[PDB]
C-alpha cells in the first residue's frame, strides 16, 4: 500500500467465486506470523524479566514500562484481528456447506453471516477488524520509542 | 555566502550561522526518528482509507509525509483526520496520534 490501495474502499474482490470478503481481509500473512513471533519473543522475554525482578522492581522503569505497553497493545491487536479472523471463517464454512448457488451473487445469505460480504464502509463502527487496526497503528508508532 | 567572511560587519554574523547549522543537524537527526514514527504509523492507520477521507492526507507515504512535514509549519489542516465513514474508533486515533 506504498503507493495506495487501487480497489475502493466500497467495492470487494474475492479471488474465488465462493469466497467471504472478510476472510480474505483477516486472513493472516507469512510476515503476519513474523510479527507475532517476535512480538511473543519480546513479550516473553518482558515476563522473565518482571518474574526474577517482581513488579515494583520492574515497574519504576520507564523503558520497561513502555516495552510492556507497546507489547501489550500488539497483543491486543493481534487478538483483535484474529477474533475478526474467527469470525469470517465461521461465515465461510456455513457458506461452502450451506449455499450451492455459484458465487455468492444470487443467493441471500442469512443476515448472521450475510455481514461478512459487506465492504469497509458497512462494517460495524465496533466490529474487531476496525479495532484490530487501530490499535495496531498506535503499537507500530511506540516500536520506534524503542530506537 | 562565501565572500562575506570579509566584511567585519557580516562576517562574525556568517560565522555563527553556520555554527548553528552544524548544531542543529545532530538535533534534526533526532527529530527525523520521530517524524518516520508518525509517518509510517498513521499512513498505516489511513491507508486503506482512500476514497473516505475528506483529503488524502495520510493515504500513502509519499502524502503521509508531505502531510506530517508541512504540520511543522502550521499549512497542514486538522481535516487530515477526519474520516467520511462512522468509523469513529479510528478517526479518534488519527486525533490523538496527529495531536
Ligand atoms: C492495556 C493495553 C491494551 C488495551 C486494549 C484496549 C482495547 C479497547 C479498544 C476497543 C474496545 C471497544 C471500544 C469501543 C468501540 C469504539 C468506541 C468509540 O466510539 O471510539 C471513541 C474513541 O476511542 C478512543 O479515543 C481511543 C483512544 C486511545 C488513545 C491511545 C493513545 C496512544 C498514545 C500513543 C503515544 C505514542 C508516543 C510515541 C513516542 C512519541 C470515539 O467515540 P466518540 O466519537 O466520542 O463518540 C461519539 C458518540
Ligand atoms: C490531555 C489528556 C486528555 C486528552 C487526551 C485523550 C483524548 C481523548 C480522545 O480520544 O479524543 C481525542 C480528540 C477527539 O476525541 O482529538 C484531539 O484533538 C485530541 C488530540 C490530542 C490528545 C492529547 C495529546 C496529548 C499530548 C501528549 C504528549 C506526550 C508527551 C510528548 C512526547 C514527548 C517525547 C519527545
Ligand atoms: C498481558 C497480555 C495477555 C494482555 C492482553 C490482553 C488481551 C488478551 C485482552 C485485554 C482487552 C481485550 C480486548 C477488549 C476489547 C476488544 C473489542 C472486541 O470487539 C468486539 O468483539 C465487539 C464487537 C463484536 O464482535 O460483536 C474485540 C476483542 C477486544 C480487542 C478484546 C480482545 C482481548 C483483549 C485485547
Ligand atoms: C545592492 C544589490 C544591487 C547588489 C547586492 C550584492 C551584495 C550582496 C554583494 C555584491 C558585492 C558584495 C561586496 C563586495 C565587497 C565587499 C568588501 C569586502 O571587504 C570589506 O568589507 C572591505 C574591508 C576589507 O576588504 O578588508 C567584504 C565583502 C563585501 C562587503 C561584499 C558583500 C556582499 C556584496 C555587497
Ligand atoms: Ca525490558
Amino acid at each position: 500500500r506504498f503507493e495506495g490501495i487501487t480497489t475502493l474502499p466500497n467495492i470487494t474482490v474475492t479471488d474465488y467465486p465462493k469466497q467471504i470478503f472478510r476472510v480474505k481481509t483477516t486472513q493472516f500473512t507469512w510476515t503476519e506470523m513474523l510479527i507475532m513471533v517476535w512480538v511473543l519473543g519480546m513479550m516473553w522475554s518482558e515476563c522473565k524479566e518482571l518474574w526474577l525482578e517482581g513488579p515494583r522492581e520492574y515497574i519504576l522503569q520507564l523503558w520497561n514500562v513502555l516495552d510492556f505497553g507497546m507489547l501489550s497493545i500488539f497483543i491486543a491487536a493481534f487478538t483483535a484481528r484474529f477474533l475478526a479472523f474467527l469470525q469470517a471463517t465461521k461465515a465461510q464454512q456455513y457458506v461452502d456447506s450451506y449455499v450451492q448457488e455459484s458465487d455468492l451473487s444470487e443467493v441471500t445469505l442469512p443476515p448472521e453471516i450475510q455481514y461478512f460480504t459487506y465492504a469497509r464502509d458497512k462494517w460495524l463502527p465496533s466490529d474487531p477488524q476496525i479495532i484490530s487496526e487501530g490499535l495496531y497503528a498506535i503499537a507500530v508508532v511506540l516500536s520506534f520509542s524503542r530506537i | 555566502a562565501y565572500i562575506l567572511p570579509a566584511n567585519e560587519s557580516f562576517g562574525p554574523l556568517q560565522i555563527s550561522l553556520g555554527r548553528t547549522v552544524k548544531d542543529i543537524f545532530k538535533f534534526m537527526v533526532l527529530f527525523i526518528m520521530v517524524f518516520f514514527a508518525f509517518m509510517i504509523g498513521m499512513f498505516i492507520l489511513y491507508s486503506y482509507y482512500l476514497g473516505a477521507k475528506v483529503n488524502a492526507a495520510f493515504t500513502t507515504v509519499e502524502e503521509s509525509f508531505k502531510t506530517l512535514f508541512w504540520s511543522i509549519f502550521g499549512l497542514s489542516e486538522v481535516t487530515s483526520v477526519v474520516l467520511k465513514y462512522d468509523h469513529k474508533f479510528i478517526e479518534n486515533i488519527g486525533y490523538v496520534l496527529y495531536g
